[PDB]
RNA sequence: GGUUUGACAUGGAUCGGGAGUGCUCAGAGAUGGGUGUGCCUCUUGGUCGGUUCACAGGUGGUGCAUGGCUGUCGUCA
RNA sequence: UCAGUGGAGACCGCCGGGGUCAACUCGGAGGAAGGUGGGGAUGACGUCAAGUCAUCAUGCCCCUUAUGUCCAGGGCUUCACGCAUGCUACAAUGGCUGGUACAGAGAGUGGCGAGCCUGUGAGGGUGAGCGAAUCUCGGAAAGCCGGUCUCAGUUCGGAUUGGGGUCUGCAACUCGACCUCAUGAAGUCGGAGUCGCUAGUAAUCGCAGAUCAGCAACGCUGCGGUGAAUACGUUCCCGGGGC
C-alpha cells in the first residue's frame, strides 16, 4: 500500500468510527484478520514458512 | 484445590509439561489428581490461495489449542514454592489459581 | 356496499373480508375484531346489521380508510413532487426511491423491458 | 432516521450561520458543505448553496422542507437520459 | 457407467403392510426429502382404497400396478441420417418402476385437492382399468407395435 | 506455479515451527514485533548468511536463536557486533532480548544457504549453469540424497525468462515422512531479479 | 480548498530548549491564531525545530523485462 | 457416554474357484469395516508470452509548488438496456395458528449477556455470569400433534409505495440494517437452449464463523437434521489415455 495510507492508518483517527485495520506486514487493506494482524497472502505464506505458532493446514 | 491450567499448541510439549509439573509434586509429596484433557480449542481460517481472481481454490489452516488441568490436593506451601519457581518450555503457559 | 365504500365478499371468513377493505390489514381487522367483540370465524352471510353498523362505526372513528386513506396517500406523493426532494425527483421520473439498485432490474418500477438496439460487433 | 432521543443533527456551524443571519438580517445566502445537516424551522426563508459535488446549489428552504435534510435537495448525479 | 453394472439398494418392507410395494411408492412419492410426510400421504390413499373397497389395499395397489406395468418400449436409436424407435422388452425391476412413477406422476396431475386421495383416486381407477396411468400404458404399448419392425436391432 | 511449499506441508508433521511462545491477548502484536525482527535481522546481516531466525518468549523477554553458516559477522570484535545487534533489538522492541547465535554443521547441505550462495554468484555475475552444477556436486559431497535447484528469471541478462534447473539423486517431494529442506532466495542483478529455489533431500525420518 | 525536504523514512551539518499537548478562536475541514503546561543527563546525551543539504513519495507505465504466488489441461497416467 | 494422549485393527492375511502358472479376479468365513472402507491434504515434465507491476518485491521509463501529500463534499450504489450467479416464489407434499420433540460445529471482555421491568415490536432501562467442556450466544428449523384456510391470482406470492419508529455511528439525503401500520405488483411452473448430482449423494431444513461500529450476507467457508430415484449399457455428444 500506499506509504501515507500506512502511517495515516497507523495515527489515532479523528472520529473513533473511521479507524481500519491494514495489513500490518504489508499495509493490504482487504481481508486482514483480528486474530493476528497480516492479511491472506501474508498470513499463507508466513503459515507457510512456520512463524505463526499453532498454525498448520487443516485437511480434516 | 489449587487448579493449574496449561494451554499450549503441541500436545506432545503438553504431556511432557504435565508429567513434570506431576512428578515435581509428587517428589514434594502432595497427591495430585491426574492430568484430564480438555477438549481443543479448534480455529479454522480460510484463505484464497491465489492473489487475485482465483476464489475457487484455498487453503484451509488450523489454530489447535491444547489444555490440560491439573488439581493439587495436598496444599504442601513447598510444593507452592516449587511450582513457582521451576521452569516450563516457552511454548506452553501456566495458569495456577490459589 | 357493505362496508365503508367495499362490498365484503360472501361465503368468506369475517377477519379476511376485514383486510378485504383498504387500508385494513390483518393485525388491523384481528384488533377491530377484539373491539368489536365479535367473532372472526363466522362467515359475512351471517352478519345482523346491528353489528356490522357497530364494526363500521369502530373503523370510522379509528382509522383512515378508503377514499380517504388513498386521496391523504396521493397527497403525500405529490407534496414530495412539488417540494422537490430526492424522492419527490425519483417519483416523477418513475423510478425506485428507496435507494434501491436500478442498474440490472428496478422492474416493478420501471415497467416491461423494453429493449433498445445497440451497437454491433464485427 | 436517527434517533428521536438524539434529537435532530444541524452541523453546528449551519446552526451558528442561520442564527447569525437571523440576528442580522435574515437576507444572504449561506454557503456550505452540509448536506448531512437537518433542516430546521429556526432557518426557514433562508436560502442555503448546498454542495452538490461540483458546485453550491442554491436552495430557498420554505415550510414545508423541514422534515427533510438539506442534501435531499441538491442531486449530486446528471442523467438527462440515455442517448438523445 | 463404464467399469459395470453399480450395486442396488436393497429395497425396505413397509411395516404397516409388510410390502416392499408400499415402501417403494412412498420412496417415489417421497418429495423434498420428507419421508413422514410421504407416508403419511400413502398411509392416508390406501386407508381411503379399503374405505371404498372391501378389498386389501396393498392388493388392490399390487393390481393397479400389473394394470399400469409396461411389457416393451421403444428407445431412440441412431442408425443411419434417422432416429429409429426401437423396441425393447422391459424387464420386471424396471417395468415396476415405471408404473411407479407414472401412478406417482399422473397422481400428481389430477385434478382433486389433496395429493392423498388424488392418489387414492388414481389407484383405484388403474385397479379397474381406467386412467391417465393405464392410458399412457396402452399409448406407449401402441407405439412399440407400431414400431414393431425393428425388434432386429435389439443387441 | 502449482506446488506446495516444502516446509508448510511437512510443518507439524516433520518440521516444526519457527516460533515457540503461546499469547491470546497480544497474539498480533507479538506477531508484528517477530515480523520486525526477521525483517530487521535479514536487512541488516545478509553477509553472515542465515539460514533461520527462532524466536522463544517467556514472560516480556524475547530469546533469539540465529542459525548462521559465518557467525563472525553477528560477533563482530570480542562480541562487540552481537551487542550492538542486541541493543539495536532492545531498541526496536522494548523487551528484554537473549540472542544466541548457531552454526549450520553442513552449510553446502542446508538448502537456505545453497539458495543464498548461488543467489550470491549470480548477483556477482557467474555463469548460472555452473554455479548451481558447482552447488550440486558440493552438496552430494557433503552427502544429501538428492538435490534440486531452480533458478528462474532473466538468467544471463537476457531479455526472455528462463526457468534453467538442475537436479540428481531423489527429492520425493510428495512423500511427508520425507526429510526436505527448502530453501530460496532473490539474485538483486542489473537486470531486476533471480528466484533461486533449492530443495535437498537430507534423509527420511520418522 | 491546502501544502512543497513534503503525510512518512535515514544521514550530516546549524540555531536551540522543549517537544508534545490541554481550553479557546476562525474555518466545510485541512490548517491557522490564541492561552495554559512545559525536557532528562550535563557543560558535552535523548528530543524537536527550522534553513538547507542529501533526499523522500507515486495503487504512475510496461504481467510481452521479471521474482514470488495462482489458475489451467489434470488426480489426467 | 464423552473429552484427548498412546496402542490395537485390514494385509486378498485365511478358505474355495478361476487365472499355464503369475499379477490379479470371483465367492465365502471371521469382523465395526473387505478388496483403495468414506472424505481431505498432496497437483509430475510442461502447456496457455494464461492472471497479478494493485498484496509484496523489482529492471527500465515517466511525475517532482505535482502523477507527491492533507481535507470537506461527491463518486465507486447512475439506467432506454444485455448477460451471468443466486434468493423468494407461483401454493394444499401448502399458508396461518397453538402445543410439543431431536443436533452438530463454532464464537465471546470496547465482547457474549442471562434474569427481571418496560414497549405491539425493533428496542430501551437495570444487569448477574463468563477469558469460558463451567457463563452467554440458545431458539435449532424441517418434523409430529390440535385447530383453521378450501383451489380463489387466494388467508398463495411479498415486490413496490405512503406513515410512524429503533439502533449503530461525528453523520444514515445521495447510500445502512431493522421494527411496526397500511399498500399488495409480476408470478398459474417458464421458448430455443442449458446446469448439478451415483449415497448419507441429490433435494431440502435450519445453525455457526471470517471480515465487521453498523450492514445492503440471498455471498463465502463450515456444521449437523431429514433423505431419495437411477445406472440395461458404451451406439451417439464432450474431455482424456495406450498402441
Ligand atoms: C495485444 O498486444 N499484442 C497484440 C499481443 C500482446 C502483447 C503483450 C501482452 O501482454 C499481451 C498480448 C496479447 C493479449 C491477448 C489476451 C486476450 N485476452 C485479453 C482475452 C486473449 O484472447 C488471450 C486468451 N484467451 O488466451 C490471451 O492470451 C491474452 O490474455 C494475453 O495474454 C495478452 C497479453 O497480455
Ligand atoms: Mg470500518
Ligand atoms: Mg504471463
Ligand atoms: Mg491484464
Ligand atoms: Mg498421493
Ligand atoms: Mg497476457
Ligand atoms: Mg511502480
Ligand atoms: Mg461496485
Ligand atoms: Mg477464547
Ligand atoms: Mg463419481
Ligand atoms: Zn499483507
Amino acid at each position: 500500500a500506499k506509504t501515507a495510507l500506512k502511517v495515516k492508518a497507523a495515527r489515532k483517527p479523528k472520529f473513533g468510527v473511521r479507524a481500519y485495520t491494514r495489513c500490518q506486514r504489508c499495509g493490504r487493506p482487504h481481508s486482514v484478520y483480528r486474530k493476528f494482524g497480516l492479511c491472506r497472502i501474508c498470513l499463507r505464506e508466513m503459515a507457510h514458512a512456520g512463524q505463526l505458532p499453532g498454525v498448520t493446514k487443516s485437511s480434516w | 484445590k489449587i487448579r493449574i491450567r496449561l494451554r499450549a499448541y503441541d500436545h506432545e510439549v503438553i504431556d511432557s509439561s504435565a508429567r513434570k509439573i506431576v512428578d515435581t509434586v509428587t517428589r514434594t509429596g502432595a497427591k495430585v489428581a491426574g492430568p484430564v484433557p480438555l477438549p481443543t480449542e479448534k480455529n479454522v481460517f480460510c484463505v484464497i490461495r491465489s492473489p487475485h481472481k482465483y476464489k475457487d481454490s484455498r487453503e484451509h489452516f488450523e489454530m489447535r489449542t491444547h489444555k490440560r488441568l491439573i488439581d493439587i490436593l495436598e496444599p504442601t506451601p513447598k510444593t507452592v514454592d516449587s511450582l513457582m519457581r521451576l521452569d516450563l518450555p516457552a511454548g506452553v503457559d501456566i495458569e495456577i489459581k490459589l | 356496499a357493505r362496508l365503508i365504500g367495499v362490498d365484503l365478499p360472501r361465503d368468506k371468513r369475517l377477519e379476511v373480508a376485514l383486510t378485504y377493505i383498504y387500508g385494513i390489514g390483518r393485525t388491523r381487522a384481528t384488533e377491530t375484531l377484539k373491539a368489536t367483540g365479535i367473532s372472526g370465524d363466522l362467515r359475512v352471510h351471517e352478519l345482523t346489521d346491528d353489528q356490522l353498523v357497530a364494526l363500521r362505526d369502530h373503523i370510522e372513528a379509528n382509522y383512515h380508510v378508503e377514499g380517504d386513506l388513498r386521496r391523504e396517500v396521493a397527497a403525500d406523493i405529490r407534496r414530495k413532487i412539488e417540494i422537490g426532494t430526492y424522492q419527490g425527483r425519483r417519483h416523477r421520473s418513475g423510478l425506485p426511491v428507496r435507494g434501491q439498485r436500478t442498474r440490472t432490474n428496478a422492474r416493478t418500477r420501471k415497467g416491461k423491458r423494453k429493449a433498445v438496439a445497440k451497437k454491433k460487433a464485427k | 432516521p436517527r434517533s428521536l432521543k438524539k434529537g435532530p443533527f444541524v452541523d453546528e456551524h449551519l446552526a451558528k450561520k442561520v442564527t447569525a443571519q437571523n440576528e442580522a438580517g435574515t437576507h444572504n445566502v449561506i454557503k456550505t458543505w452540509s448536506r448531512r445537516s437537518m433542516v430546521t424551522p429556526d432557518m426557514i426563508g433562508h436560502t442555503i448553496g448546498v454542495h452538490d459535488g461540483r458546485k453550491h446549489v442554491p436552495v430557498f428552504v420554505t415550510e414545508s422542507m423541514v422534515g427533510h435534510k438539506l442534501g435531499e435537495f441538491a442531486p449530486t448525479r446528471t442523467f438527462k437520459g440515455h442517448v438523445k | 457407467p463404464r467399469k459395470g453394472p453399480a450395486p442396488k439398494r436393497p429395497v425396505m418392507v413397509d411395516p404397516v403392510y409388510g410390502s416392499p410395494l408400499v415402501s417403494q411408492l412412498v420412496s417415489k412419492i417421497l418429495l423434498d426429502g420428507k419421508k413422514t410426510v410421504a407416508q403419511n400421504i400413502v398411509y392416508t390413499a390406501l386407508e381411503g382404497c379399503r374405505a371404498k373397497n372391501n378389498t386389501d389395499p396393498v392388493q388392490t395397489l399390487k393390481r393397479a400396478l400389473d394394470n399400469i406395468k409396461p411389457s416393451l418400449e421403444v428407445k431412440s436409436r441412431r442408425v443411419g441420417g434417422a432416429t429409429y424407435q426401437v423396441p425393447v422388452e422391459v424387464k420386471p425391476a424396471r417395468q415396476t418402476t415405471l408404473a411407479m412413477r407414472w401412478l406417482v406422476n399422473f397422481s400428481r396431475e389430477r385434478r382433486e385437492k389433496t395429493m392423498a386421495e388424488r392418489l387414492m383416486n388414481e389407484i383405484l381407477d388403474a385397479s379397474n382399468g381406467l386412467g391417465a396411468s393405464v392410458k399412457r400404458r396402452e399409448d406407449t404399448h401402441k407405439m412399440a407395435e407400431a414400431n414393431r419392425a425393428f425388434a432386429h436391432y435389439r443387441w | 506455479g502449482q506446488k506446495i511449499n516444502p516446509h508448510g506441508f511437512r510443518l507439524g508433521v516433520t518440521t516444526d515451527h519457527k516460533t515457540r511462545w503461546y499469547a491470546e491477548k497480544q497474539y498480533a502484536e507479538l506477531v508484528g514485533e517477530d515480523v520486525k525482527i526477521r525483517e530487521w535481522l535479514h536487512k541488516n546481516l545478509e553477509r553472515a548468511g542465515l539460514s533461520s531466525i527462532e524466536i522463544e518468549r517467556r514472560s516480556e523477554r524475547v530469546t533469539i536463536f540465529l542459525y548462521a553458516a559465518r557467525p563472525g559477522i553477528v560477533i563482530g570484535r570480542n562480541g562487540a557486533e552481537a551487542e550492538r545487534v542486541r541493543g539495536e533489538l532492545e531498541k526496536l522492541t522494548g523487551k528484554q532480548i537473549q540472542l544466541n547465535i548457531l552454526e549450520v554443521k553442513s552449510p553446502e547441505t542446508d538448502a537456505q544457504l545453497v539458495a543464498q550462495g548461488i543467489a550470491e554468484q549470480l548477483a556477482a555475475r557467474v555463469a548460472f549453469r555452473r554455479a548451481m552444477r558447482k552447488a550440486q556436486q558440493s552438496a552430494m559431497n557433503a552427502g544429501a540424497l538428492g538435490i534440486r535447484i531452480k533458478c528462474s528469471g532473466r538468467l544471463g541478462g537476457a531479455e526472455m525468462s528462463r526457468s534453467e534447473g538442475y537436479r540428481e539423486g531423489r527429492v520425493p517431494l510428495h512423500t511427508l515422512r520425507a526429510d526436505i529442506d527448502y530453501g530460496f532466495f532473490e539474485a538483486r542483478t542489473t537486470f531486476g531479479r533471480i528466484g533461486v529455489k533449492v530443495w535437498i533431500y537430507k534423509g527420511d525420518v520418522t
